[PDB]
This record gives C-alpha cells, structure tokens and sequence, in this order.
RNA sequence: UCCAGGAAAAGCCUCUAAGCAUCAGGUAACAUCAAAUCGUACCCCAAACCGACACAGGUGGUCAGGUAGAGAAUACCAAGG
RNA sequence: GGUAUCAGAAGUGCGAAUGCUGACAUAAGUAACGAUAAAGCGGGUGAAAAGCCCGCUCGCCGGAAGACCAAGGGUUCCUGUCCAACGUUAAUCGGGGCAGGGUGAGUCGACCCCUAAGGCGAGGCCGAAAGGCGUAGUCGAUGGGAAACAGGUUAAUAUUCC
RNA sequence: CGAACCGACUAAUGUUGAAAAAUUAGCGGAUGACUUGUGGCUGGGGGUGAAAGGCCAAUCAAACCGGGAGAUAGCUGGUUC
RNA sequence: AAGGUGAUAUGAACCGUUAUAACCGGCGAUUUCCGAAUGGGGAAACCCAGUGUGUUUCGACACACUAUCAUUAACUGAAUCCAUAGGUUAAUGAGGCGAACCGGGGGAACUGAAACAUCUAAGUACCCCGAGGAAAAGAAAUCAACCGAGAUUCCCCCAGUAGCGGCGAGCGAACGGGGAGCAGCCCAGAGCCUGAAUCAGUGUGUGUGUUAGUGGAAGCGUCUGGAAAGGCGCGCGAUACAGGGUGACAGCCCCGUACACAAAAAUGCACAUGCUGUGAGCUCGAUGAGUAGGGCGGGACACGUGGUAUCCUGUCUGAAUAUG
C-alpha cells in the first residue's frame, strides 16, 4: 500500500469518556488518543489494517491540558488529539475485548 | 527469545517486530488488561530492545 | 576611502586653533577614474593623488598586478 | 480613561520584542547579554 | 564498599542491642542493613483508605550504619580487610585477618 | 449632480509567442476519487480584556419587537438579563 | 562544644544619620464594606441560611443592565466534590481548591493565491568599522479571489455531530 | 436644531476618592480643518507640534534602561567601650 | 560488581548474584523542531515548493539535495570579430557562538586646575574589527663616547631624578647597573652539486600526563549514660595521627590514609619515525624610490613648537644609490 508513512502507531488508547456508548446511533465511532500528528487519512487507514473495521469518516481535534504543579509554583500543560472516526453498522465489535 | 540474541542475522527481519508486539500499547494498554497481575509491564522491561534491532540494522549498513 | 593603488587615509585628528580645539578632522585624498591600459582597455580605478603619481614611475600594469593578485 | 497599554500580539514583533531581535547588531546583542549573562528562562515570544 | 552480601551473618556493634546475633540483612550498595537484631516495636496507621485499613505495628527495620560486628567467625569483628586472588573473575572476596578466604 | 475629480495585484474572460504538430491540451455532460493542516470551550461595553481590586472609568463592529413619538430622544413594556 | 595564660590580628563595642531589613505597637474595635434598581414570605439542604437551590410575590434594565463577534484573555466552560486561604460579612455558594469531563468542518476563519502603507533586499551605489540606500525580487491586510442551508441533539460542541 | 459619536465652558461632590482627573446636573461640535478600527513611518539635543515648551507609555527647559560611577558636594546629617 | 530500575514518594511490574543486571571510563549508533539556520517565506520551535529515492494494495510517506559569498575547474557567453561582462555546474572553504588577556580602527564627560578656555581626567569609559593560546615585539639605518655594549620581552634599580607644564595643577624619561630568558634566519638568483638540514600537515611508535580503577595497616575490657569514639586498665599499627563518617570527642568500626600497582581504547606535550610539500650546501652575485629628505596641517615621542632632535603621517613635492 502506500503504508509508507507511519501507519505503525498513528492510533492508540481508547477514551471510555462520557461520550462513550452515548455516541452510538447508526454507527459506533471511536475516540482514540491518536498521536498529536496523525492527520485524518492516516487515521482512516490505521483502523483499516488493524481493528479490521470499515471506517466511513474521521474528524479529530486537539484538547489541551494545563495545570500548575511544582516544587513551589510553575506547572504546565500536556496536550493531546481526540479522534471520533465513524465506522458503519453491519459490523459490530465482533470478536474483541471491549474496555 | 528477545534481548541481545541473534546479533549477526544478516538475513534480518526486523520489520513489523513493533506493531505485531503492539498488543500492549495498541490493545492491552487501553484499560485494565495490559497484564494486570501475572505479567504486567513488558515494554520497558524487555520489549524496549527495539533499539538493539534497529541499531544493528543501522550498523549493518556497510554491507 | 580608496586610492586603491596606495592605502588611503581617513584617519582622524584634532584640529587645534589658537591653543586648542578638541574637535576632530578626517576624510582626505580624492578620486578619479578611467585609466587606459596598454592592453585591452580601461577599468576605472578610483585612485587619488600619491596614487595617480604612483602609476607613473611605476607602470599601469604592476600598478594593477596587485589589485588582482592579492 | 485610556490607560497607556492596549495589547496586540501581531504588534509585538518587528515593531517590538519577539524574534525581530535577530536583525540588528544591538538586537542580537540583547539576546547574549540577556540569556548568557545571568541565564534567563526568558520568554519574549508567546 | 560494603561487600557484606545477603545471608551474611553479622553481629551487632556500636550500641543499643549489641552483642546480638542477626544474619542475612538486606544491605545494598549505598543502601540499608536490616540484619535481624535491630528493631523496636513501631506502628502503621490505616494509610489505605479502603476496606483493608490495616496497620503494621509489628516488625520493621532499624537501619544503623554498616559499621556492625564484621561477619565474625570465632569471636567477633575480625575485619575482612584483605583481598584474595586468582579466584573467581568478577570478585575474589577474602576474609578476617585470622585465616584466608571463607 | 458636484469639485476637492476619487488603491493596487491576482483570480476571471480573451488574444496571440516560443513550443506542440493523427498527440498533448481546450470546452461541456456526467462517473468517481480528493479537498490536507491549524482554530473552534467560556468572558467579550466586562467579575475572564486595559486600569494593582469581584475598581461607579476605557474598549471596535453586528442585531434592532409593542404603545406613544419627528426619532437609534424619552417613558412604560416584549424576548431576555 | 569552649578555652586560664602571655602574645598576635581585627568586618572590634550604636541611640539617633526623614539610617537599611524584619517583627510588633498607636490611632481603634474607630472609618469603611464600591453607585439610593431597596426587597417580603414559605419550603429544601445543612452544624448553622438575610445572601445557596425550589416556589409565589415585588422592584430594575430593555439602542439595553439583552444577544452575537472581533481585540485581548488562556480553562474562567460543564459535572462532582471540599470551604483553610480567596470572596471587603455568613457561606452549604463562586470566575476559589482537587478531581474528572468538554470544544468533531471540502463549504465559517487561518493557512493559501493577490497585492497597499511599509519592510526586507542577489548583484549594485555609498560609508573609518558598525552600517545607510536600493534594482530584480521577496514579505506585508486593515483590502480583492470558490463553495451550505433548515430542523434536531449534548451536562457542556454545532453553517463542524444526525 | 438635535441623539449616537467627538469634545470639555460652569457648579456641587469627591480630595486616606468608586476614580493617580471621575461622578451628577447643565455645556460646545455633530457632512466635517469631522470621527474611529487595524497596521505602518518619524528616536532624544532627536522626533512631532493650528505653538502650550505642548506630546514622545501616570516621566519632558532635553525620555527610559545600563554603563563611566563610589561623578563632584568648601553643604546638611550621623559617627558606637 | 552483588545488587539494581536518576530525584522529590513509595508502590507496581520487574532485571540481576560467575563472568554482559546494574554502575564508572573510552570509541561509536541514534539525535524531532527552532536557532549562523543554509530550498523560499515567517510574529523563533510554524507555513509552502522544486528536483531525485526506496517499500509501494505501487496516488503516497517521509527521506535526500537545492542559501550567500570567495578560490579554482570546465562548460556556456552581450552590446562589438575577437575578448571580456554575465550565466551554469562542481570540489573545497567561510558564516555563528565565545569570560578574560592581546593587536588594531573610532573615542567621551563628570573630575581636577579650590572659577575656566591651554592643560586634566585618559587614550580611561565605551563601541567596532581581528587573532592566538598567548598575542605583540624581535636580530640595529640601536646605543655609547674615542672604552665599549650588542634582537624583542618581563622583574628590581637609576628617580619622583632629567626634563615637560596657564613652568599652574600636574605629566614624568633615559644612559647606565642587578636579573628572568636566551637562537637567530629567509626572498630580493643563477650555476654546480643536487630530494641533504629546517619547518608544516598527516599514519605510527616510545616516554610521560588526562580520561574508569586496585591493594592498603593495628583494640579488647570494664564505668556512666538512650546511645561510647569519652573515663580507667592494659594492648598493638604507624613511609598511614589529612580529613570525613558512625546514636557524646575514634590511629586500631567504615571511607579513606603513606606507600605500591594498574589502560581496549581515546587524546596533551615531548622525542622518534614514514608520507607529502619545503629546501640544505658551495661558488659568484644581487642589496628593498614616489622611498629618504622637504613645504603646509596634525598626531606620537615624559617633551604643551619651544632653540626641539627623532617616529607616523592627511596634503603637495622629491635625491644619492656603498670612495654612498
């Protein structure tokens, strides 16, 4: 494929947030703590080879940490990158381990 | 097994040595089950050898 | 500033008057150009006096065999 | 009334501070005397 | 530095208990010598806010400097400040100034 | 209508040069693929901004209901606060 | 931890310099609690309610004291919690503390094409050095270039999700 | 003529203020040498100035910051058992 | 080398005990984005392209190169035959940081003179350029005084002397002497001979340092006290009683300690070497012109034009050439 890129680890970690399970109509989607820079296309393909599910579309964004914490008074942000990404209907979680 | 082993394998096959083993970071590490009791953390305890391999390949450059 | 063949100057000095001025003096020499080389023909160097008179006892050639070489 | 300030990032570079410092003998000098002399965490641009 | 490894049966010196047995210990390179003959009855709160609010008022350690009765074979102390030779490849521990390696 | 006589460049349309020379390109119809990456929360005539303050001050633009009224005045009210 | 003695060397002795730093007085439990758009009551919760939640009244603003956005701010947003410090009082309450959660785009914006003022500027012209000016050219919006609406929905997102 | 908007003629209050120039009631301009957002250009003996030595970040008969610097002080103060 | 996964906190999950677990030292591998930042731009850590690549489910991912100057090389190449100007490519190299000392270009004022212009402060502050491990200076167109010394530099004297100076304030030498250190050589050119000493960059070796380390002595008792290193009794080491630490002050408890050993590798300096370039040595020659002087204006010499020598000069002139 044109797997030549970084399809290796563009995706990682779920989210099990409040949005989880609440965000399931015609198509369960997802979250994934996707790497800060995985783009949409790469994400679409990430779930292709792995998870073996059919992705319709991707979205993603950023969300930023922020907090003071220090030996006295400094502390800083953290940064992330959410990613909904939709799948389909005719294919459920199937043989897998939810969590 | 892993760790400094076949350090001469010119007929190398370092590929997909990462992802295939991604089970943890990729899967397991999600919630609960990345080895919770019997055998938890592996990555930095052993699967961190990814350097050794890519390092070697990087060394076996003058071939 | 130039007088290429020879160094130049532009060094400062104090221009005293009747006893004293702690002022400053400087910029000297001058310029000119368009010097016909017996060879092909003139590139215009901006020499000045002491530079112009130098191109005489000397050459025009050796007077240039430096602004090239070195 | 108008208290002499009024912020505007864009108006914080060539016009003042920021990275413009790297465009002048003194400008670049500031960085040395600032960082080096008395290590500053500094921050200039944000 | 300490060389005194685990199971190393030493004796108490310097003070407090003193003249006591104690062996093994849990000293470590730049670490601590639990031994066995150094520990007064102490206490634990209920750190774990959970069902198992325990305690631990029994047993614990009493660091104390590595400066304890050197291993000792016959009487006491008997400094081990000597070095064996041509044995092992890593080390070559010797022993008290009485005999040779032990 | 007047005198004080009122940006620029690109996209856009068009004309040809070199070049092309059954080709490529051009126009239209539809079929399909692509449209990446950042921002997006909340305050915003103010308790989140400029004034040391949960400061009777300062801060650009947008929207513009009813009765009365010349009215974005003013008074009483809607939605709302 | 200190140091007779005789000797040696001093950052060698404070009450003031509208001296410098810190701590504590005094006035004094005095003034003041920030727009004169005042609020009353019944429940709830709670150790305690004039102030918080619910309800009915009452009053105030309404070219706004409403709504939206830019600038700037940079989690202040929503939920749960806790009340030391912070709120000019009390505080169960908050823009406070600690946790979590929360901003989803081919059509909105920035990137991006284009250029304004102006900036920079190959070579170049100048100038003790630093450096100044400027041709090609390259940046620079506050301006010109392409395309979406109406319902619905979240505790919090929305011409982004359906 | 008169709202917005721009400005400040008068009085009271404030003067350890709500406020390091404002609040209240009046007041002047309000299609113009008008008013305002964004960004740009002029630098200290220098700028800008419908001119007051006005303005150049609560600083201006020569800005702020660092340096020469422990300037100089025939003056004032203080000087310890 | 028996432990160990840096710290504020364990804890979890673990790696190790013999010899590739730690940990220390050497050489490497990797080393995102920004920053001389160098592909172009840019409010620094962001944005956009060209041209090549591999794996390619063979659109792509990222990767890699592409700044500007200078030297040389070759190729192209205007007005104009030529030739240049210009252009392209390529290999070298620079570029930026850097504390002080050092050379150099530019250069104050407060201050003092009990005012202030000469004068001082001071060629200090500062700003700019450059280079080294030191830099700079340096083998007499030096000085001396009829005797002689013999490159530069740094130290003590000569001396607060001579002298300069509104002869004010103040500035302030040298000859000569005592020392640290101590060497002189090249081109200005041909021939003979002819790769010879001398250096420079480099691969190597040896010495001796730098980067981990190894061994390293000799104390019991009883007393007081929570605790002994302290009291008291006796005993031993000492080329070690520097010091630190240990539950009160220890030579003999621990780290050390004098002393005695030690380096795969990597480098500093030395010597030695090979390679490359350099060029020794003998003979006979040659012997630094816009220069020395000088007129004008200045600056530097302790020396403020003074009677002012000498040095550098902006500006204008301008010689002899070693019986010079």
């Amino acid at each position: 494929m044109i797997r030549e890129e970084r399809l290796l680890k563009v995706l990682r970690a779920p989210h099990v947030s409040e949005k989880a399970s609440t965000a399931m109509e015609k198509s369960n989607t997802i979250v994934l703590k996707v790497a800060k820079d995985a783009t949409k296309a790469e994400i679409k393909a990430a779930v292709q080879k792995l998870f073996e599910v059919e992705v319709e579309v991707v979205n993603t964004l950023v969300v930023k940490g922020k907090v003071k914490r220090h030996g006295q008074r400094i502390g800083r942000r953290s940064d992330w990158k959410k990613a909904y990404v939709t799948l389909k209907e005719g294919q459920n979680l199937d043989f897998v381990g939810g969590a | 097994m892993k760790a400094k082993e076949l350090r001469e394998k010119s007929v190398e096959e370092l590929n997909t040595e990462l992802l295939n083993l991604l089970r943890e970071q990729f899967n397991l590490r999600m919630q609960a089950a990345s080895g919770q009791l019997q055998q938890s953390h592996l990555l930095k305890q052993v699967r961190r050898d990814v350097a050794r391999v890519k390092t070697l390949l990087n060394e076996k450059a003058g071939a | 500033m130039k007088k290429d063949i020879h160094p130049k100057y532009e060094e400062i000095t104090a221009s005293c008057s009747c006893g004293n001025v702690m002022k400053i003096r400087s910029t000297v020499g001058h310029d000119l150009n368009l010097d016909v080389c017996s060879k092909c023909h003139p590139f215009f160097t901006g020499k000045q006096r002491d530079v112009a008179t130098g191109g005489r006892v000397d050459r025009f050639n050796k007077r240039f065999n430096i602004p090239g070489s070195k | 009334m108008k208290r002499t300030f009024q912020p505007s990032v864009l108006k914080r570079n060539r016009s003042h501070g920021f990275r413009a410092r790297m465009a002048t003998k003194n400008g670049r000098q500031v960085l040395a005397r600032r960082r080096a002399k008395g290590r500053a965490r500094l921050t200039v641009s944000k | 530095a300490a060389k005194i490894r685990r199971d190393d049966e030493v004796i108490v010196l310097t003070g407090k208990d003193k003249g006591k047995r104690g062996k093994v210990k849990n000293v470590l390179s730049s670490g601590k010598v639990i031994v066995e003959g150094i520990n007064l009855v102490k206490k634990h709160q209920k750190p774990v806010p959970a069902l198992n609010q325990p305690g631990g008022i029994v047993e614990k350690e009493a660091a104390i400097q590595v400066s304890n009765v050197a291993i000792f074979n016959a009487a006491t102390g008997k400094a081990d400040r000597v070095g064996f030779r041509f044995e092992d490849g890593k080390k070559v521990r010797f022993f008290k100034s009485n005999s040779e390696t032990i």
